[PDB]
């Protein structure tokens, strides 16, 4: 089991192994696992049902191990391909924005998310 | 500034290669204006 | 001679002390053990081979100072 | 000491190995399978 | 009450008797050595 | 059936049985027992679905 | 010597008799009685299957 | 006669008893002393089926219920004050440790022929050092051999002997002086206190024989 | 004389061996209680573990008290 | 006569470092206790006869260490 | 003589360390109190009598340590 | 004289048992600052405590110490 | 001479205690392969190689113990 759920998408809301970029660090929740609460960081997610492996670009949300072996996982929009060049470029330009100008922040989260990228 | 402002962000920025979709880039473009209200009293529509 | 055959059970128990390091080492792995399949419930069969051998390597350690115990005995 | 060291190790370990497979015996064939039967009965009655 | 069910052994138990005639042996001649002195 | 409910009710051991008297009823006891030792395999499936597990571990 | 040991016997028999045998009491009678309610309750079921 | 043999009829006598006069002629119901090996027989039941866990399992399940009430008895009987040990004889549990040591071995070669030998790889692992772990694994090996006798011999023999030397303190503590005979009856709980402590060492020790050879014993018959 | 000496004063040196024995077995049940505290349900799969664990650690232990006792008898 | 009176002394004193381990090891075992209830408010009631059986068993080791400490400290 | 009673000396000293693991148990025992109240709140009515129950089998062993001191002494 | 000797040096011995005492008090404290870090609120109910604990800890310490003295002295 | 024969002996047994640090050593690499097979379920294949690493330097130092021991004890 598995809900990979989304406002506009319900992908995978069986699944077998998933890995998540949490504030943990890495995870992976495999079966039967600890009954959690954790918020997933902006993330490179996998998803392997068996041996076969779905590849997503994941906005990080909330992972909850429910104790019905639900995982339910929620973000806010993800495909890994349909992310990812021309981003890059953009993303640059953003850099050079948070020198500029909470758009401090948001600019620094843009930075963060071009380390993601550039990690895809 | 919230956790949730911090994902919403991320969200827009993942609406960054190009093989982007208008109900996508609608979903990260809206209008809107908080009319923050007092006690009656109300400062403006600032743009949301 | 007496100093000779003194310093042999003198010695053994010097060489003793040696052993209890392997000890507190065998329970460490096992603690990670424990608490390692408590955090996945279903890691278990994949860890369990993982921890038999880190088992055996710690508790080696502790043997070769027990071997070394056995030299200065029965030499 | 008698309790630390005797030498009377052949005599005890006659009398030793002949408990044992005594006991293995006496378990194994009577009185463990009538514990299994006591099982057996609780369930064919849990059955009908 | 007591009845016999019977449990093969034979089959299963060989090497637990076989080690247990040889340490047997070798303890008859351990005690008689020990019980010189 | 009439005959059926009035064994049932007239034959009916349910403070104290002997398990002497499943064995001479049906034989299936002792058949079921001996054929587990025989087997090795000595647990009792599903005795632990209507009867305890009385563990430790 | 050991007469001391044996004063120390009587005490842990003493101890037991208090703590344990209540304890063990419960815990055997707690079987029984389920024991006893699972064999009737299939007796009352198996009279219903006559009904039916 | 001799004591030791005393004792070892004690044993079966008091084995005996347990499964006789326990309950009458079978009652389904059950008798209040048999619950408690009703739930002995079903934690070993599950246990061993948990370890070897084969379909010879049930096999050696009648072998590891007779290694522990063996154990479980005769570390009640050396427990009696005026009573000579059979167990605290180490000679009869460390030569059965190396019975079943050996009868673990030989059933290993058994098993699994001249590659009996993998067994002492433990793992895939650098070849390098996979003869060093050939080494240090067969060391390992009968370290096992005698560990698992010399365990239950040890507490409990150094249980008794600790009893008795505190015993023999507290004898000459209740023969000085009155200001000694004050708190007489402190030294008396402290040895009462070992005394309870010695019968819970004993009765895990029974468990901690009974999974370890239950652990050789999936050594033994099948490879690791 | 000087050997009699040494083996009871060469016993008392094995004797502080024991130590690292007595910490290990606590290692293994304080781990076993934050185990089960953390999961519930893991307890009747690691509980086996536990006491495994906790045999091989007295063991160590067993060991250098056994080395105290051949230098006292001898 | 002096001499092994004397080593008979000796020796108790050193046996005596052996007991300080399961000290340490009593108090871990309530620690990981206290810690475990506290986590749980309710794993308690299963996990404190648990708690009482790995007291026993550290206590034990040390109970040996003393028990060596009073055969060399009496005879 | 002499040696003797300078082994009584001696031995006796030895036998205080065996006290320091007492010691360190005792504040580990307390540490534990702490966190566990500071992780809780309110679990502090049932775990402050644990915490007593494993400061005083603590405190026992080093006990064991000092009355063999006295002994010696 | 060796008798002499002997006193003072078991006055030496019995110092070192105070280092185990030194590191026992800090982690009373620490687990202080750990704890009141994490709540804030806590600290009122745990001071208490804490100092209960930071007795109990140092007269470990304290018994070592007495011996040493003890020894020293005669 | 005698004196010095013993003194050898000796010092193997001073030696062997040596050992011990090694050996906590080991369980704290098996330890931490533990906790992190259980993070991650899959990072074993990365880690192993970088565990038997982690171990053969650890024993390594252990190893210069035992040597010096048996320059001492047979040297």
């Amino acid at each position: 089991k598995l809900q990979f759920a989304l406002p506009h998408e319900t992908l995978y809301s069986e699944v077998t192994q998933v890995n998540l970029p949490a504030k943990s660090g890495r995870i992976g929740v495999l079966a039967n696992h600890v009954p959690t609460v954790e918020q997933l960081l902006p993330g490179v997610v996998e998803v392997m049902e068996g041996s076969n492996s779905k590849k997503f670009f994941i906005s990080g949300g909330f992972a909850t191990v429910q104790p019905d072996s639900q995982l339910c996982v929620t973000a806010i929009e993800a495909p890994l391909e349909s992310f990812s060049e021309n981003i890059k470029n953009l993303l640059a330009e953003a850099k050079k924005n948070v020198s500029s100008s909470r758009e401090a922040a948001e600019a620094a989260i843009q930075v963060e998310v071009l380390e993601n990228l550039q990690s895809v | 500034i919230s956790y949730a402002a911090y994902l919403n962000v991320a969200a827009q920025a993942i609406r960054s290669t190009e093989l982007q979709t208008a109900s996508v880039l609608n979903r990260s473009q809206t209008d809107a204006f908080y009319t923050q209200y007092k006690n009656a009293s109300e400062p403006t529509p600032i743009t949301k | 001679m007496q100093l000779v055959l003194a310093a042999k059970y003198i010695g053994a128990g010097i060489s003793t002390i040696g052993l209890l390091g392997a000890g507190i080492g065998i329970a460490i792995v096992f603690a990670a053990l424990i608490n390692g399949v408590s955090r996945n419930p279903s890691i278990k069969d994949t860890v369990f081979p993982m921890a038999i051998l880190g088992f055996a390597l710690s508790e080696a350690t502790g043997l070769f100072c027990l071997m070394v115990s056995f030299l200065l005995l029965f030499g | 000491m008698p309790q630390l060291v005797p030498f009377y190790f052949m005599n005890q370990l006659t009398y030793g190995f002949l408990l044992m497979i005594t006991l293995l015996i006496l378990f194994s064939q009577f009185f463990l399978p009538m514990i299994l039967r006591l099982y057996v009965s609780r369930l064919f009655i849990s059955k009908l | 009450m007591l009845k016999r069910f019977p449990t093969p052994i034979l089959k299963v138990y060989w090497p637990f008797f076989v080690a247990g005639a040889a340490v047997y042996y070798g303890m008859s001649k351990a005690a008689d050595l020990s019980s010189n002195t | 059936l009439q005959s059926t409910l009035d064994n049932i009710q007239s034959a009916r051991p349910f403070d104290e049985l002997t398990v002497d008297d499943l064995t001479k009823i049906k034989p299936e006891i002792d058949a079921k027992v001996e054929e587990m030792v025989k087997k090795g395999k000595w647990d009792v499936p599903g005795y632990k679905d209507r009867f305890g597990n009385l563990n430790v571990m | 010597d050991e007469s001391i040991l044996l004063l120390t016997f009587l005490g842990f028999t003493g101890l037991v008799a208090k703590y344990l045998a209540p304890a063990y009491k419960d815990f055997a009678d707690a079987r029984m009685k389920k024991v006893s309610d699972v064999l009737n309750a299939s007796r009352n079921k198996h009279v219903e299957a006559v009904k039916d | 006669l001799t004591t030791f043999s005393l004792y070892t009829i004690i044993v079966l006598l008091v084995i005996t008893s347990l499964y006789t006069l326990t309950n009458n002629n079978n009652k389904i119901i059950g008798s209040r002393w048999l619950i408690s090996q009703e739930a002995i027989y079903d934690t070993i039941m599950n246990m061993t089926k948990g370890q070897i866990g084969g379909k010879n399992w049930g096999l050696y399940f009648p072998m590891i219920f007779t290694l522990f009430m063996f154990i479980f008895i005769a570390n009640l009987i050396s427990m009696i004050p005026y009573s000579f040990a059979l167990s605290a004889h180490l000679v009869f549990i460390i030569s059965l440790s190396i019975v079943i040591w050996l009868g673990n071995t030989i059933l290993g070669l058994y098993k699994h022929g001249w590659v009996f030998f993998s067994l002492f790889v433990p793992a895939g692992t650098p070849l390098p050092l996979v003869p060093l772990l050939v080494i240090i694994e067969t060391l390992s090996y009968f370290a096992r051999a005698i560990s698992l006798g010399l365990r239950l011999g040890s507490n409990i023999l150094a249980g008794h002997l600790l009893m008795v030397i505190l015993a023999g303190l507290t004898f000459n503590f209740m023969l000085i002086n009155l200001f000694t005979l004050v708190f007489g009856f402190v030294p008396l709980a402290m040895i009462l206190a070992i005394m309870m402590l010695e019968f819970a060492i004993g009765i895990i020790q029974g468990y901690v024989w009974a999974i370890l050879t239950a652990s050789y014993l999936k050594d033994a018959v099948y490879l690791h």
